RNA sequence: GUAGCGGCGAGCGAAACGGGAAGAGCCCAAACCAACAAGCUUGUUGGGGUUGUAGGACUCCGAUAUGGUAGUCUGUUAGUAUAGUUGAAGGAUUUGGAAAAUUCCGCUAAAGAGGGUGAAAGCCCCGUAGACGAAAUGCUGACAACACCUAGGAGGAUCCUGAGUACGGCGGAACACGAGAAAUUCCGUCGGAAUCCGCGGGGACCAUCCCGCAAGGCUAAAUACUCCCUAGUGACCGAUAGUGAACCAGUACCGUGAGGGAAAGGUGAAAAGCACCCCGGAAGGGGAGUGAAAUAGAUCCUGAAACCGUGUGCCUACAACAAGUCAAAGCUCGUUAAUGAGUGAUGGCGUGCCUUUUGUAGAAUGAACCGGCGAGUUACGAUUGCAUGCGAGGUUAAGUCGAAGAGACGGAGCCGCAGCGAAAGCGAGUCUGAAUAGGGCGAAUGAGUAUGUAGUCGUAGACCCGAAACCAUGUGAUCUA
RNA sequence: UAUCCGGGAGUCAGACUGCGAGUGAUAAGAUCCGUAGUCGAAAGGGAAACAGCCCAGACCACCAGCUAAGGUCCCAAAAUA
RNA sequence: GGUGUAGUGGUAGGAGAGCGUUCUAAGGGCGUUGAAGGUCGAUCGUGAGGACGGCUGGAGCGCUUAGAAGUGAGAAUGCCG
RNA sequence: UGAAAUUUUAGUACCUGUGAAGAUGCAGGUUACCCGCGACAGGACGGAAAGACCCCAUGGAGCUUUACUGUAGUUUGAUAU
């Protein structure tokens, strides 16, 4: 579609044209979600081990005969009834990720992309230029955009000033455009993204 | 969506269910083994196939045939595929393999008539059933044997 | 992720003990004896909640034959008299009224008896 | 571990284009003087795996 | 989980091709020449030579270069490891013992990671971003130095090219392959070759063809693991958990010995850890003090239940009680204000819970009580349902880049689109059959595939506990023979 | 309601009563079948108590009514009909 | 949402829908003007269960949506106290 | 000064009967004021020991032999030395 195009000043230049085949397509809420958990899983690191009776230590001989003495039968001072036991099942090792096919993945960053030029809180800025990094000065650039919620910087590479200057915001996350992905794009509240951005963004998709 | 709204699709996950957790469940105490027996003991039942035995269906079945060293299977492409072409095409192997309509050739490509061909073709592939060829011919094109 | 016991053992236990307040003993302050001992309860009282209606249908019938009785007839002979009668006042109420209301007891008594005749 | 293919029934087995098994016939290996050439005639033909069979063994063909 | 192996059972189970990570090739023995010594050959040293489109010697020629190294406590240099330095920005207001909390105005950010501070701090402290730093010793990389390898063409007449070896018999073993038709490889025993017109292999064996050249040696990287050290991470545990061990734990304790193996964390912001007085021999209390709090007083945060005790609103000494429930006078009290609460004379009905059973109140089983802990889970596959994407197509695996992420590339490979037959083979048909007959299985009559999720199954301990036992190392004749 | 196709089971110790047989002794609360019911897995009413007998199938509230088996002198509701 | 009809005992077992526990993410909150926890109460829902108030307590914890499970005990002559 | 086995909660009678067929607890009847102390051992199929007898498990172990299959040793021959 068509989206406005501010300058770093704050005043809005001419509009510019956005591909429909990435930013105007119907979002797909269940491949959204889909997405959504998939990342979520992957974050996962999923170190947790529990022993067994087998990986307890000692816990080898025979507690007590057999029969005769009265008491329950038992087998081992490790076994999962015992205090200090080993436990039964529990969590192990294991990797929480899973792929989806390609095309699903590809229609899940569409639709995130397309709703938020949906709803206007894309918001396309000429450039964003700094020529020394100073977070007071990003600060101030947001505020002539008029955002104060959330908001996702989307940089070209090697805008190295305006990354170091608008990451230590707490309601700003930055994320080059060549490294975007569905979570960050739907946890933003608002997607600020510079011209060549959303250029490199199109060509990528 | 929204991080704090996200909904699944109607019927994509479903409740795990668990049992041994009391009886109004539905699974507790037994958790759905019955009483007794084989099956409800921890890692119990028989192996697959097994009939308490008596003689199991394969062991009263006899073997039979043999597999050839030498065993050769074709890709099969018929007609109605063909037509997917443009009048005069030259039709090759590799050109099956770029449209994807055959992505492992196995032996070589037979060519068989199932359907019917409407299209002027060069078709080569290794091997021809005697219809898919006349019909190849019928239609006004030409057949090699690669 | 683990999830220890926390509170949720006691909660449940706790409301069981509630319910057996008032119980002799053990049956009162320990868990066990208290849920059996709750469970019978739940048991007696479903089967009392239906067996009430019975003894208080009986005790009606009971009062009426008396007053019946005194005003010279017997209960069976007085229901059929109203059933006659199209008196369709219920024991409860005839039980009323024999002990608080003689004299509407008696009128209903003379219409029973002056259907039977007819 | 993959699942692995019950090789008795994949030697005596056959998977049919409509998902059945083709499967030989007993009784044809000798006494053939105790059957009477119908019964022998017949036993030649081959035949398919009963549905009760069938449920107990698929497991062990799934990847035959 | 295919080809195969297998009391052809249970099960075991490849390799090549293809796609990737990493990549590297080299030295002798022999012939031949020279030196040395002995006893023309016969041992040592040196030179020479290292192969299968056969190579080398040897004989001619021409070159005395060109390149390389998997060598060195050889130096120089750069970096890095082992201490560190620097590192922005807040005051008041209300509550409070205490401010970081509330309110008001501000300020910093290449630093809003985290930790501590009398409660929850971007601006109080330690830090963080960033900048900077090594006398000394390691380690790494480069540079140089030294060192070591490095030749082309042509002829074969002859010579050399690994012997008790290859191979064979017998007996075993390893190859997925259990002697099977059995290759290939290894061991023991015995027999025992050829050598370039030669030799080995291509799954018994022979012939042809193709590929290779054993019986000598060395060789980095990609791969496996973590006792340790450093910096971190966690939909990992939070004191019956997590290592057995958060605490003086492999300790106490037990055993002759091997060996077995515990319990046990929390005052308070700060000890300010109760001066002094009183009872008492002390212990322990009561005051008085500290403290915001002492019913936070060291058995010290919280302080449940079993169990014990005190006080009392109601009932109880003619009653036969799975202890309750239904009905109910009397008395007592006034709540989440509800057609209330506690107790209860008296009357009706009424043999616990669980397990296992045809059937249990059962005189069958289990529980003394309370509290805590304690049993269908995960990984990889199979299949079905449900859901999503795509659709006669679907889809990537390993791997590279990337934050331990997503994602991108990666089409090798897998499933589906054609079946039939043991197979050759044919093909919307095919097999049987003499058959264009019949019949079987298929097409007409089309949806699959990737992923998620759930049900079930398979391999795994596979829902948890329990044997008598078996096997392999060890410790025991201080008792006893 | 039946088929058919597929996912998931549990069940393979039954008991008694009536009826038809066997075994037994025309015994057994015996045993083995056929048949129907109940219990099993069914509370409620009657048979004093009494899983299997008779009546009858509890989703709940009622201090309402009519009945089944069985009953009406007292325990104990209803006829000293 | 309304009317009507019918149905609603239940072991093995199958199907469906829910309660509660710990943790993760997002959003929105609550706390020395007192969180969690403990205790008492005559409270609400059809059930698992949920609130509210008093007292104790002294620093963390709910709520909505979705996600992951060492997710629910009364019995094992269970283990420890 | 100070335990233990046992212990589902118990306000824990007799007779006859009933019942998983041998009842303190169920039915009918009878008896019995409340709490103890010293004695006895009829019952609680009393406690103690998941019966050793009996049967079962395609359990274990020790032993035997003209069970099967192996095997150490002993012996005989070929062959190498
Ligand atoms: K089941
Ligand atoms: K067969
Ligand atoms: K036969
Ligand atoms: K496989
Ligand atoms: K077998
Ligand atoms: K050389
Ligand atoms: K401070
Ligand atoms: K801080
Ligand atoms: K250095
Ligand atoms: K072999
Ligand atoms: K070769
Ligand atoms: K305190
Ligand atoms: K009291
Ligand atoms: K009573
Ligand atoms: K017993
Ligand atoms: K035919
Ligand atoms: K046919
Ligand atoms: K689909
Ligand atoms: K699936
Ligand atoms: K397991
Ligand atoms: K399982
Ligand atoms: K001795
Ligand atoms: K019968
Ligand atoms: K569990
Ligand atoms: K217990
Ligand atoms: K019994
Ligand atoms: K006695
Ligand atoms: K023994
Ligand atoms: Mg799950
Ligand atoms: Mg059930
Ligand atoms: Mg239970
Ligand atoms: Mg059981
Ligand atoms: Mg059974
Ligand atoms: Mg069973
Ligand atoms: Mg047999
Ligand atoms: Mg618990
Ligand atoms: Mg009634
Ligand atoms: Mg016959
Ligand atoms: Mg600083
Ligand atoms: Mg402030
Ligand atoms: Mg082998
Ligand atoms: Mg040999
Ligand atoms: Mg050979
Ligand atoms: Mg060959
Ligand atoms: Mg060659
Ligand atoms: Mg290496
Ligand atoms: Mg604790
Ligand atoms: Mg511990
Ligand atoms: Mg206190
Ligand atoms: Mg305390
Ligand atoms: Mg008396
Ligand atoms: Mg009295
Ligand atoms: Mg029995
Ligand atoms: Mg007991
Ligand atoms: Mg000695
Ligand atoms: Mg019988
Ligand atoms: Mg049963
Ligand atoms: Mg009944
Ligand atoms: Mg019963
Ligand atoms: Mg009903
Ligand atoms: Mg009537
Ligand atoms: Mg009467
Ligand atoms: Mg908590
Ligand atoms: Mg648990
Ligand atoms: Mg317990
Ligand atoms: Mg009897
Ligand atoms: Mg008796
Ligand atoms: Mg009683
Ligand atoms: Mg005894
Ligand atoms: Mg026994």
């Amino acid at each position: 579609p068509n989206v406005a195009l501010f300058k770093q000043d704050g005043t809005q230049n001419g509009e510019i044209t956005l591909n429909e085949e990435i930013f105007g397509i119907e979002p797909n809420e269940s491949v959204v979600y889909d997405a959504i958990i998939m990342q979520r899983a992957s974050l996962r690191q999923g170190t947790h081990a529990v022993k067994n009776r087998s990986a307890v230590r000692g816990g080898g001989r025979k507690p007590w005969r057999q029969k005769g003495t009265g008491r329950a039968r038992q087998g081992s001072i490790r076994s999962p009834q015992w205090r200090g036991g080993g436990v039964v099942f529990g969590p192990t090792p294991r990797s929480y990720s899973y792929k989806f096919p390609k095309k699903v993945r590809r229609l899940a960053m569409k639709s995130v992309l397309s709703d938020k030029v949906a709803e206007n809180n894309l918001v396309a800025v000429e450039g964003l230029s700094f020529d020394a990094p100073k977070t007071k000065e990003f600060k101030q650039v947001l505020a002539n955009l008029s955002i104060d919620t959330k908001v996702l910087v989307v940089l070209e590479n090697g805008n190295d000033f305006a990354a170091l200057s608008a990451r230590n915001l707490p309601n700003v996350s930055v994320v080059t455009s060549d490294n975007v992905s569905v979570l960050d794009v739907v946890s933003a509240n608002k997607v600020l993204a510079t011209q060549t951005a959303l250029t490199q963004i199109e060509e990528v998709l | 969506m929204k991080l704090h709204e996200l909904k699944p699709a109607e019927g994509s996950r479903q409740v795990r269910n668990r049992v041994g957790r009391g009886t109004s469940s539905g699974n507790g105490k037994t958790a759905g083994r019955g009483q007794k027996g084989q099956k409800a003991r921890s890692g119990g039942g028989v192996r697959l196939g097994f009939e308490g035995g008596q003689t199991p269906l394969f062991r009263r079945l006899p073997k039979r045939g043999f597999t050839n060293i030498n065993r050769k299977d074709y890709a099969v492409v018929n007609l109605d595929t063909l037509n997917r072409f443009e009048d005069g095409t030259e039709v090759t192997p590799v050109v099956l393999k770029e449209a994807g309509i055959v992505k492992n050739e196995k032996a070589g490509i037979k060519v068989l008539a199932d359907g019917e061909l409407t299209k002027k073709l060069t078709v080569k592939a290794a091997k021809f059933s005697k219809s898919a060829q006349e019909a190849i011919e019928a239609a006004g094109g030409s057949i090699e044997v690669i | 992720a683990r999830v220890k016991g926390g509170t949720v053992t006691r909660k449940r236990r706790k409301k069981v003990l509630k319910l057996a307040k008032g119980y002799y003993g053990s049956k009162h302050t320990l868990f066990k004896s208290a849920k059996e001992q709750v469970m019978n309860s739940y048991y007696y009282a479903f089967r009392d909640r239906r067996q009430k209606k019975r003894d208080f249908r009986k005790l009606w019938i009971a009062r009426i034959n008396a007053a019946a009785r005194m005003n010279g007839l017997s209960y069976s002979k007085l229901m059929h008299g109203l059933k006659l009668a199209e008196i369709d006042i219920n024991r409860k109420m005839l039980a009323d009224l024999a002990v608080n209301d003689a004299a509407a007891f008696t009128a209903l008594a003379e219409q029973a008896k002056d259907a039977l005749s007819k | 571990p993959k699942q692995k293919t019950h090789r008795g029934l994949a030697k005596r087995v056959k998977r049919t284009g409509g998902g059945g098994l083709k499967r030989g016939r007993a009784f044809t290996s000798h006494r053939f003087h105790g059957k009477t050439k119908k019964q022998r005639r017949q036993l030649r033909k081959a035949s398919m795996v009963a549905k009760g069979d069938y449920k107990r063994i698929r497991q062990q063909l799934a990847r035959m």
